C-alpha cells in the first residue's frame, strides 16, 4: 500500500475569492469558493449561514448520482464550519471535474478543504479523502486506480478528521463483512497522516 | 498542545490549540482565534502575531494575519465605497460586505433639510463607519468626531480606483514600511487607502497611472532589497 | 344504501399508534455518555413610571399649553 | 351531546339567533361546521346557538388579535416577524408580520430607534390591526403597556430576564442591553 | 447687498418655473440650461435665512 504522485496548486483563478486543484496521480479536480456574500431571502436563516454545493462533471450532464455524491459533500462541510459567526450570509462550494482515474471522491473532498482553506472561512478542523479497495481475496490496497477499481469486489471511501480522526462520511460500494471494515478504517486512519502532513508542508511553503 | 509566548511569528493550521500564560488573563482573542476554556483555538490559517506597546501592562491582543479578498465590516475602518440607489432620504452604499451601507443626507459637512448635497448613483465615498456588530446593515458616517470632514464625502474625479488583497493594505499601512516613499520617489502621486480592498491613485500622466495601478498589486510580495532596487531600475525607462 | 365491513388493506392503513424493567441494555444513558449569580431584582414590577402612561396623563391633566 | 356536518336545520330564527360558525337560510339555522353543538343560554333567553370544534388545528388571524411571534430581522423602518401563535394556541404553519416604525409605543412619536427595540431572535407577544398590502401582510402594533418582547435570549444561549421599561441586564456577565419590555 | 438676495430668490422661481414650459413643448434644449442655471445658482448664503433654523 503506498498513495501516488500528490500535487496541488493554488490561486489560479483572479474572480474566485479562493481557488484550489487538486492532483492526485492521474486524476484532478478543480475547486472555487466564494466568501460569506448576501443570500436570497427565501433561503437565508438566523444565527447560520447556508452551504451550496454543486458538482459538475466533464462528459454529459448531472443526475441523480451527482446530487446524491452532493449531498454527501455539503453534509460533510457542513460539521467543520463555524457558520454561526456569519449568519444571513451563503457560502457556495462548487466542483469540477477535470481529468478522472479512480477515486475521485477522495479527492475531490481534498480539492474542496483545500478550497475552502485558501478563501478563508472560519473552519473547526480539517477533513480528508481516503479510499480503500480489497480485492477478491482480501488484499488490501490504498488510493486504488479504476483498472484495480474494475476488479475490485469492494470498494470503500472515508473522511476522516484533522483533530483525533474520527469518521465524517462513509459511502461504499459491494458487499464485504466487518473485519475488513475495520481493518480498511485502521488503514485510513493510519493514511490521514502523511496527507495532513502535506497539507502542513503546503501552507508552510505558501508563508515563506 | 503548544504554549503561547513561544510559537511567535510560526504558521498555524486550523484546529490547533495554543496555551497563553498561566492566573487567567482578560486577553480579548481577536479575529482568526477563538478563546475556549484556558486554552485559545486557532480557526484561520495565518501567523501569530502579539503587539502590546511599550510597558508591562494590558498591553497585548493575539491575532493572527493571512491573505483573503472577501471583507467583513469592522466598527471603526476608513472604508471606500460606492453609491447604489437613492431611496427615502438615505443613500445605500456599496462596501463590498454581505449587505449594502446607509448614509444619511444630514451626515455631510453643512447639510440641512435645504442645503442638501450633490450625491448621484455610481460614485465613491470615502468614509468611516460607526456601528458594525453583526445585528444591523452596517451604517457610517462621513465628517468626523467633531464635525469638521478631514478629507471625507466623495472623492476622485480624475484618478483609477482598482482593487487589491487586504493583505497589501495591511502591508501599506505600517508605521516602518518604504513601500510609499520610493514609490512616490520615481512617480509623484496622492493614494486614498480603503480597508475594504480597494483603493485610489492619481499620477500626472494616464500611463504613469497604469503603470503604478499594474505595479503596486504586486509588492506585498517580490521582497525589498536584492529584488526592489533592481526591479525599481528595470522599470525607470 | 348498506354500509360495509373494511378488509385487510384498509384495516391496516388505519393503525394508531399511541417502566416496565430493563431490556435493550447497551442502549441505556449512563452507560453512554460554580454557579454565583447574585442576581438582580428578579422581575420589574412596573411600581413605576411607565413613559407612554405618563406622557399621556401629563398633557390630558395639564392642558395648558402655556 | 351530538355533532355537527356543515349543514343541517337547527333552529328558527324565532327559536333563537345564529352564533360563531353558522349560517341561515329561508328561515331555518344551518350548520356550516362539524364541531359540538353549543347553546350559550346568556341572559335574556333566545339562546345564541353556535357550533365550535374546540381542537382549532389552524385559524386565520383578524382585524384585531393577540399573537406570539418571533423576530427573523430587523430594518432602520421595520421588522420582519414570523407568527408563531395565535394568543395561546400553537400554529401548524408559520405567517409574517413586519411592525412598522409607528407601533413601538402607545404614542406614536417621534425617535423610537427600532435598532434596540427588537432584537432578532426574541419572542414577543403583538396586536394585528389590518390585513395588509403585498409587501407588508399584517402589519402587527405594539402600542401597549402589555405588548412587547416578553421572553428575550442572551448573547450567549442564557434565559433573559427583564430589569426596567426599557433596560434588560444579563445575569452571568452582567451586561446591560435594550429591548421594550411587555409588563407581565 | 440687502435687495440682491431677494432678487436671486426672485429669479431662482421663474428659472425654476420655466423647465414646466419647457417639458410642455418638447424642447429640452432650453430645458437643460435652465436646469444648469438652477443648479448654478444656489448658494449658501441665501439658504441662511434665520438662527434657529434647524
Amino acid at each position: 500500500c503506498s498513495l501516488r504522485h500528490f500535487a496541488c496548486e493554488q490561486n489560479l483563478l483572479s474572480r474566485p475569492d479562493g481557488s484550489a486543484s487538486f492532483l492526485q496521480g492521474d486524476t484532478s479536480v478543480l475547486a472555487g469558493v466564494y466568501g460569506p456574500a448576501e443570500v436570497k431571502v427565501s433561503k437565508e436563516i438566523f444565527n447560520k449561514a447556508t452551504l451550496e454545493v454543486i458538482l459538475r462533471p466533464k462528459i454529459g450532464l448531472p443526475g441523480v448520482a451527482e446530487k446524491s455524491r452532493e449531498r454527501l459533500i455539503r453534509n460533510t462541510c457542513e460539521a467543520v464550519v463555524l457558520g454561526t459567526l456569519h449568519p444571513r450570509t451563503s457560502i457556495t462550494v462548487v466542483l469540477q471535474v477535470v481529468s478522472d482515474a479512480g477515486s475521485l471522491l477522495a479527492c475531490c473532498l481534498n480539492a474542496a478543504c483545500m478550497a475552502l482553506v485558501d478563501a478563508g472561512v472560519p473552519m473547526r478542523a480539517l477533513f480528508c479523502g481516503v479510499a480503500c479497495a480489497l480485492d477478491s481475496d482480501g488484499t488490501l490496497v490504498l488510493d486504488p486506480t479504476s483498472k484495480q477499481e474494475k476488479e475490485a469486489r469492494a470498494v470503500l471511501t472515508f473522511a476522516l478528521d484533522s483533530v483525533e480522526r474520527k469518521l465524517l462520511m462513509s459511502s461504499t460500494k459491494g458487499l464485504y463483512s466487518d473485519t475488513e471494515l475495520q481493518q480498511c478504517l485502521a488503514a485510513a486512519q493510519a493514511a490521514s497522516q502523511h496527507v495532513f502532513r502535506f497539507y502542513r508542508e503546503s501552507l508552510q511553503r505558501r508563508y515563506s | 498542545a503548544r504554549a503561547a509566548r513561544t510559537v511567535l511569528g510560526q504558521v498555524v493550521l486550523p484546529g490547533e490549540e495554543l496555551l497563553l500564560p498561566e492566573s487567567r488573563v482578560r486577553v480579548v482573542c481577536g479575529p482568526g482565534l477563538r478563546r475556549c476554556g484556558d486554552r485559545l483555538l486557532v480557526t484561520k490559517c495565518g501567523r501569530l502575531r502579539h503587539k502590546e506597546p511599550g510597558s508591562g501592562s494590558g498591553g497585548g491582543v493575539y491575532w493572527v494575519d493571512s491573505q483573503q479578498k472577501r471583507y467583513v465590516p469592522v466598527k471603526g475602518d476608513h472604508v471606500i465605497g460606492i453609491v447604489t440607489a437613492k431611496s427615502g432620504d438615505i443613500f445605500k452604499v456599496d462596501v463590498g460586505g454581505s449587505e449594502p451601507a446607509s448614509l444619511s443626507y444630514l451626515s455631510f459637512e453643512g447639510a440641512t433639510k435645504r442645503n442638501r448635497p450633490n450625491v448621484q448613483v455610481g460614485d465613491l465615498i470615502y468614509g468611516q463607519f460607526v456601528v458594525a456588530n453583526k445585528d444591523m446593515e452596517p451604517e457610517m458616517v462621513c465628517i468626523d468626531s467633531c464635525g469638521r470632514a478631514n478629507g471625507m464625502g466623495v472623492i476622485g474625479q480624475d484618478g483609477l480606483l482598482f482593487k487589491v488583497t487586504l493583505g497589501l493594505i495591511r502591508k501599506l499601512l505600517a508605521p516602518d514600511c518604504e513601500i510609499i516613499q520610493e514609490v512616490g520617489k520615481l512617480h509623484p502621486l496622492e493614494i486614498v487607502f480603503g480597508m475594504n480592498g480597494r483603493i485610489w491613485v492619481k499620477a500626472k500622466t494616464i500611463q504613469q497611472t497604469l503603470i503604478l495601478a499594474n505595479i503596486l498589486e504586486a509588492c506585498e510580495h517580490m521582497t525589498s532589497d536584492q529584488r526592489k532596487q533592481i526591479f525599481s531600475r528595470l522599470a525607470e525607462s | 344504501a348498506l354500509a360495509a365491513r373494511p378488509s385487510a388493506f384498509a384495516s391496516t392503513l388505519c393503525l394508531r399508534y399511541p417502566r416496565t424493567l430493563d431490556l435493550y441494555k447497551t442502549f441505556l444513558y449512563s452507560r453512554q455518555v460554580e454557579i454565583s449569580p447574585l442576581v438582580a431584582i428578579t422581575p420589574f414590577d412596573f411600581k413605576s413610571a411607565s413613559p407612554d402612561d405618563i406622557v399621556k396623563a401629563n398633557q390630558k391633566k395639564a392642558f395648558t399649553r402655556e | 351531546v351530538r355533532y355537527c356536518i356543515p349543514g343541517e336545520r337547527l333552529c328558527n330564527l324565532e327559536e333563537g339567533s345564529p352564533g360563531s360558525g353558522t349560517y341561515t337560510r329561508h328561515g331555518y339555522i344551518f350548520s356550516s361546521l362539524a364541531g359540538c353543538l353549543m347553546k350559550s343560554s346568556e341572559n335574556g333567553a333566545l339562546p345564541v346557538v353556535s357550533v365550535v370544534r374546540e381542537t382549532e388545528s389552524q385559524l386565520l388571524p383578524d382585524v384585531g388579535a393577540i399573537v406570539t411571534c418571533k423576530v427573523s430581522s430587523i430594518n432602520s423602518r421595520f421588522a420582519k416577524v414570523h407568527i408563531l401563535y395565535v394568543g395561546s394556541m400553537p400554529l401548524k404553519n408559520s405567517f409574517r408580520g413586519t411592525i412598522r416604525k409607528e407601533d413601538v409605543r402607545a404614542t406614536e412619536k417621534d425617535k423610537v430607534e427600532i435598532y434596540k427595540s427588537f432584537r432578532p431572535g426574541d419572542i414577543v407577544l403583538a396586536k394585528v390591526i389590518s390585513l395588509g398590502d403585498a409587501q407588508s401582510n399584517y402589519l402587527l402594533t405594539t402600542a401597549e403597556n402589555e405588548l412587547g418582547v416578553v421572553v428575550a435570549h442572551s448573547e450567549s444561549g442564557i434565559q433573559m430576564v427583564p430589569i426596567s421599561w426599557c433596560e434588560m441586564q444579563c445575569p452571568k456577565t452582567h451586561t446591560k442591553e435594550f429591548r421594550k419590555v411587555a409588563r407581565v | 447687498e440687502g435687495l440682491v438676495v431677494r432678487c436671486i430668490q426672485r429669479l431662482a422661481e421663474m428659472c425654476r418655473s420655466l423647465r414646466g414650459a419647457a417639458r410642455l413643448v418638447g424642447e429640452p434644449v432650453l430645458g437643460a440650461k435652465m436646469e444648469t442655471a438652477a443648479t448654478l445658482l444656489r448658494r449658501d448664503i441665501v439658504f441662511a435665512a434665520s438662527l434657529y433654523t434647524q
